[PDB]
C-alpha cells in the first residue's frame, strides 16, 4: 500500500502546483541524507556565539539541509586573555603580568576610534588592577574619549608612532600564539591583529603564525573512536514509591526530586550547608537542617522538574494545573504559570534559558516565557497527549513526543509542525537531539530507541537492547555521538550511533569470547528473549533500583539517578 | 638512609613485582593504572544512621525515664 | 572488554581486609593492542615522538590540552610518562617537557582523570622529592655548582607549582590527597640523612599548601633546625663560618625558603 501512497503523493503535488521537474527534484532532495557539517558543535576556532540582540528566534533566512556545505567586541576578547593569564600562579605568571598592559592600552586606543561608550566600559572595567604598577598614566588617560582627544594626549598620539617594544622568550611567545590560535573567533584573531600591527616583539611574524597554524594542523584527531563512560549513580533510599522523576543541576551540586505528596525535595549533592547565609548570620540554628530543603507550593503531584542553565532557578510542573518557579538561593516560590487545564508532565527550559516548553495531557504542547504568566505558542496536532518535550540545541525548534507512537518538530515562531516522525510502536517517553543537530533520537515504552535524521525525516536505524519496558531518560556525549540510555529495566546502556550509517566512526583494526554467546544461551526461548543490535556495547545494571535520570557531564562522566525501590 | 622502617620494608617486600612491572612498561600497590576507583566528595549514610538512631533511643532511655 | 593449620585465615583476614579498604577492582583491560584503531596509535606515536622543532612540541602540547577523543590513550600516556620519569631521571629538559605534558593533560576538561589520580601524584611527588635529579653536577667549580643548583631548583619550583594545580583541579578528592600528600611531605621532611634538594622540594611543597597545615609544621621545626644546622650551644655570632652537611649558599636558601612559607601564617 506504499506504491498507492506514492501515487497519492504525486497527484497531490500535481494538483497543489509543483512542476514535473520541480516535483522530481523535490523527491530527489527528500531522499538523500543530511550531509556532514564539519563545524557540528561549532568548534571554537570557526564557531561564533549567538547574538544577544533582544529579538525572538526565527528559522527563516535559511537554505535546505540537503545542499552540501555550511562585531565581536573588545571587552570579551580581552577578558578571555585576562582570565587565561589570571588562572595561573605558575612559573609563567609574571611574564603575563608584564605583557598584559600594552595589549589593554592598544585595545583601548583602537576602540576609542570606533565606539566611545564601549571604550568607557572597557577602560573602567580593567582600571584599578595595575594603577600602582603603571603610575599616573591611566589618570592621564582619563581625558581621552574621542578621536580628537587622542591628539591632546601626547603619549597616546605617540603610541601610533612608537611601537611598544617587549622582549619575550620563545616559550612564552609560542604559548601565546598557540593559545590565540586554538580559539580565533572568540577574539583570538582580534588580539593577534593588534599584536601583529602595533607591538614590537623581541626574540617577520606572519610566517610565524603560518608555521603555528601548519604545525597545529599537522596533528589532530580526524575520525574519533568510542569511549566508555564512567557512571556515578545516586540512589535515594527512603522513598516509599512516592518519588517521581528527578533532575541534577549543572556543576551537579543540587538535586531536585518531585514527590507524590506535593513537595520538591532539594539535596546538596556535596553535603554542603544549602542555607545561603551570605554572612548575615542572624539567628535560627534551632531548626534542623539535614542539608536538604523542602519546597511546598504545589497542590498536586509533581510529575516533572527542570533546572535552568543559569542553575539559580527551578521549574516544577505538577498535576495541579500550574508550573511554578523557585529561587534556588532563598528557597521560596516566585511565579505561578497557569495555561493548562490538564496535568503537566514535562517542563524543559531553553538552551539559552530564554523560554520554556511544556507537555500536558490536553494533547498540546505550550511555549512560554519566564516573564509572561500565560503562554506564547500552542503546539497542537498530536492525536494523543504529549509525554516528552525538548528543544533543538539552538533554541529554535521544539521536539514533542506523544502517546500515539509518533513525535513532531515544531517551528517556534509560526507554531506549525515542520516534521512528523513515524515508525514507533509504543508511547514515545524520552526524546533527545544530538549536539550536531542533524540526528534525532528517542525511546519508547517498547524498549526500542531509534534515530532519524531531520532532513530526510526517515529512519537511519534503531536500537534493540533494552527490555520490553520503558526508557525513562536519555543523554548524549558532549563531543561526538555516544548515547546513554537509563531505563526501567534497572540498566544504563551505552550505544554507538555511527555503526550502520555512512559514518563508521573509526572501528578498531583487529575478537572476544563473551561476544555473541551471551544472547546465544537463550535458555528462556528464542521468541521470549531480546536480541541486541550491533550498536549496543555495554550495559551497567543497578541491582533492583531503577534509573530515572541520566545526565552526561562535560568530562566523560555521566551521572545516573534513581530511587531504591523496595 | 636506612633508619626508616616503612620505606625499607616497602623496598624489600615489593622488590620482585616492581622489576617485572618496569620491564613490562617499556614495550597495596599504587601504580596499576587500569584498576583504580576514584573518590566521591560526599556519599550518603546507610549504616551509621541506624546505630545512631539506636543509641539515640538508648539516650532517650538514659534521660531518667521521660518520654 | 574486561579481562576474560588452615591457610584460609590469611586469604580471608588480610587479603580481603587490606584490599577492601583501598577500593575494589574487576580487571580493566589495558593491553591487547586490539583496543586502539590505526589512526589512534598513529596519533599516539606522533605525539610521543615529538616530546623549528619547538613549534611541533607546542603543537603536541596544545593537541593534548584541547583536543577530544583521546580517552583511550590516556592510560597509555601515564605509562609513557612514568617510564620517561623513572627511567630517564637525568635530563632536565626532558623532565621539563614531561611536566609540561602532565600540566597539559591536567587542563584538558574533556577527559576524566579522577581514576588516574593515584598514578599521577607519585610522578609529581618524585620530581619534587628526588634524591638526585640531574646527577651530573660537573664539579670542581663553584660556578658550575651554582648553575647545576639553579637548574635542579627550577624543576623543584615547577613541580611544586604543579602539585598546587592538582590540589585545586580535583577538590572532590579532598581528604584523600590532601592528608596523603602532606603525610608524604611530613614523612620525607622529618629526617637528617637526606640531600639538600629533597628538603627544598619538601619546603616548597609545604609552601604550596595553605592554612593550619603550615601551622602544623610550626612545632617540629625547632628541633629540625637544631639537628640539620648544628646550633649546639651557639650564641648566633659566628654563623657565617660555623657550619656541617651543607654549604653557605644552600643554607641561605633554606633560611630564605623556610620563611617564604612562614609569611602565610602571619598574614591573617
Amino acid at each position: 500500500s506504499a506504491s498507492d501512497l506514492n501515487r497519492i503523493v504525486l497527484e497531490y503535488l500535481n494538483k497543489k502546483g509543483y512542476h514535473r521537474t520541480e516535483a522530481m527534484l523535490r523527491a530527489e532532495s527528500g531522499r538523500t541524507l543530511t550531509p556532514q557539517n564539519k563545524q557540528s558543535p561549532a568548534n571554537t576556532k570557526t564557531g561564533k556565539f549567538p547574538e544577544q540582540s533582544s529579538i525572538p528566534p526565527n528559522p527563516g533566512k535559511t537554505a535546505k539541509p540537503i545542499s552540501n556545505p555550511t562585531p565581536e567586541n573588545y571587552i570579551r576578547a580581552y577578558s578571555m586573555l585576562k582570565n587565561w593569564v589570571d588562572s595561573s600562579l605558575e612559573i609563567y605568571k609574571p611574564e603575563l603580568s608584564y605583557i598584559m598592559y600594552p595589549i589593554f592600552i592598544y585595545l583601548f586606543l583602537n576602540l576609542v576610534a570606533k565606539n566611545p561608550v564601549y571604550a568607557r566600559r572597557f577602560f573602567d572595567r580593567f582600571s584599578p588592577d595595575f594603577k600602582d604598577f603603571h603610575g599616573s598614566e591611566i589618570n592621564r588617560l582619563f581625558s581621552v574619549n574621542s578621536i580628537d582627544h587622542i591628539k591632546e594626549n601626547e603619549v597616546a598620539s605617540a603610541f601610533q608612532s612608537h611601537k611598544y617594544r617587549i622582549t619575550m622568550s620563545k616559550t612564552t611567545l609560542n604559548l601565546l600564539l598557540y593559545f590565540l590560535n586554538e580559539n580565533e573567533s572568540i577574539g583570538g584573531s582580534l588580539i593577534i591583529s593588534v599584536i601583529n600591527q602595533h607591538l614590537d616583539p623581541n626574540i617577520d611574524l606572519k610566517l610565524e603564525i603560518q608555521k603555528v597554524k601548519e604545525s597545529r594542523d599537522a596533528i589532530k584527531l580526524d575520525n574519533l573512536q568510542l569511549a566508555l563512560p564512567s557512571v556515578c549513580m545516586y540512589t535515594f533510599q527512603n522513598t516509599n514509591k512516592d518519588m517521581s522523576c528527578l533532575d541534577f543541576s549543572d556543576d551537579c551540586r543540587i538535586a531536585a526530586a518531585g514527590f507524590q505528596d506535593s513537595y520538591i525535595k532539594i539535596w546538596s549533592l556535596d553535603g554542603s550547608s544549602l542555607n545561603n547565609p551570605n554572612i548575615a548570620l542572624n539567628n535560627n540554628d534551632k531548626d534542623e537542617d539535614p542539608t536538604c530543603k523542602t519546597l511546598v507550593g504545589h497542590s498536586g503531584t509533581v510529575y516533572s522538574t527542570s533546572f535552568s542553565p543559569d542553575n539559580k532557578y527551578l521549574l516544577s510542573g505538577s498535576e495541579d494545573k500550574t508550573v511554578r518557579l523557585w529561587s534556588m538561593d532563598t528557597h521560596t516560590a516566585l511565579v505561578s504559570y497557569k495555561g493548562h487545564n490538564h496535568p503537566v508532565w514535562d517542563v524543559s527550559f531553553s538552551p539559552l534559558g530564554h523560554y520554556f516548553a511544556t507537555a500536558s495531557h490536553d494533547q498540546t504542547a505550550r511555549l512560554w516565557s519566564c516573564d509572561h504568566i500565560y503562554p506564547l505558542r500552542i503546539f497542537a496536532g498530536h492525536l494523543n497527549d504529549v509525554d516528552c518535550v525538548s528543544f533543538h540545541p539552538n533554541g529554535c525548534y521544539v521536539f514533542t513526543g506523544s502517546s500515539d507512537k509518533t513525535c513532531r518538530m515544531w517551528d517556534v515562531s509560526t507554531g506549525d509542525s515542520v516534521r512528523l516522525f513515524l515508525g514507533h510502536t509504543a508511547p514515545v517517553i524520552s526524546i533527545a537531539v544530538c549536539p550536531d543537530g542533524r540526528w534525532l533520537s528517542t525511546g519508547s515504552e517498547d524498549g526500542i530507541i531509534n534515530v532519524w535524521d531531520i532532513g530526510t525525516g526517515k529512519r537511519l536505524k534503531q536500537m534493540r537492547g533494552h527490555g520490553k519496558n520503558a526508557i525513562y531518560s536519555l543523554s548524549y556525549s558532549k563531543e561526538g555521538n555516544v548515547l546513554i540510555s537509563g531505563g526501567a529495566d534497572h540498566t544504563v546502556r551505552v550505544w554507538d550511533l555511527k555503526k550502520a550509517t555512512t559514518e563508521p566512526s573509526a572501528e578498531p583494526d583487529e575478537g572476544d569470547v563473551t561476544a555473541s554467546i551471551n544472547q546465544d544461551i537463550k535458555e528462556y526461548g528464542r521468541r521470549r528473549t531480546v536480541i541486541p543490535t550491533s550498536d549496543l556495547v555495554a550495559s551497567f545494571y543497578t541491582k533492583k533500583t531503577p534509573v530515572f535520570k541520566v545526565k552526561f557531564s562535560r568530562s566523560n562522566l555521566a551521572l545516573a539517578g534513581g530511587a531504591f525501590r523496595p | 638512609d636506612r633508619d626508616d622502617l616503612e620505606i625499607s620494608v616497602w623496598k624489600t617486600v615489593t622488590a620482585k613485582v616492581r622489576a617485572e612491572i618496569c620491564l613490562k612498561r617499556t614495550e597495596l600497590q599504587e601504580y596499576d593504572i587500569s584498576n583504580a576507583i576514584p573518590d566521591i566528595v560526599y556519599e550518603g549514610v546507610n549504616t551509621k544512621t541506624l546505630d545512631k538512631m539506636e543509641d539515640a533511643s538508648v539516650d532517650r532511655m538514659l534521660q531518667n525515664g521521660i518520654n | 572488554l574486561n579481562d576474560n593449620s588452615a591457610s584460609v585465615t590469611d586469604t580471608g583476614a588480610s587479603q580481603h581486609l587490606s584490599n577492601v579498604k583501598p577500593g575494589q577492582n574487576t580487571e580493566v583491560k589495558p593491553l591487547v593492542k586490539h583496543v586502539l584503531s590505526k589512526e589512534l596509535q598513529i596519533y599516539f606515536n606522533k605525539v610521543i615522538s615529538t616530546l623549528a622543532a619547538q613549534h611541533m612540541k607546542q603543537a603536541a602540547l596544545t593537541s593534548l590540552r584541547t583536543d577530544s577523543g583521546l580517552h583511550q590513550l590516556v592510560p597509555y600516556f601515564i605509562q609513557f610518562i612514568a617510564e620517561q620519569i623513572t627511567q630517564n631521571l637525568s635530563d632536565l629538559q626532558l623532565l621539563t617537557t614531561i611536566l609540561e605534558m602532565i600540566y597539559s593533560l591536567l587542563s584538558n576538561t574533556s577527559i576524566f582523570l579522577d581514576p588516574y589520580i593515584h598514578s599521577l601524584m607519585p610522578s609529581i611527588l618524585t620530581l619534587l622529592l628526588a634524591k638526585k635529579l640531574g646527577g651530573s653536577p660537573k664539579d670542581d667549580s663553584p660556578q658550575e655548582i651554582h648553575e647545576f643548583l639553579e637548574r635542579t631548583n627550577a624543576l623543584r619550583d615547577f613541580a611544586a607549582s604543579l602539585l598546587d594545580y592538582v590540589l585545586k583541579k580535583f577538590p572532590q578528592a579532598y581528604k584523600s590527597l590532601k592528608p596523603r600528600v602532606t603525610r608524604t611531605l611530613l614523612k620525607t621532611f622529618l629526617d637528617i640523612n637526606r640531600v639538600f634538594g629533597t628538603y627544598y622540594g619538601c619546603l616548597k611543597g609545604v609552601s604550596v599548601l595553605e592554612g593550619e597545615s603550615i601551622r602544623f609544621f610550626l612545632g617540629n621545626l625547632n628541633n629540625w633546625a637544631r639537628l640539620v644546622f648544628n646550633e649546639s650551644g651557639i650564641t648566633l655570632d659566628n654563623i657565617e663560618e660555623h657550619l656541617t652537611k651543607f654549604t653557605k649558599e644552600e643554607t641561605q636558601i633554606l633560611v630564605d625558603t623556610v620563611i617564604s612559607a612562614l609569611l602565610v601564617l602571619k598574614k591573617d
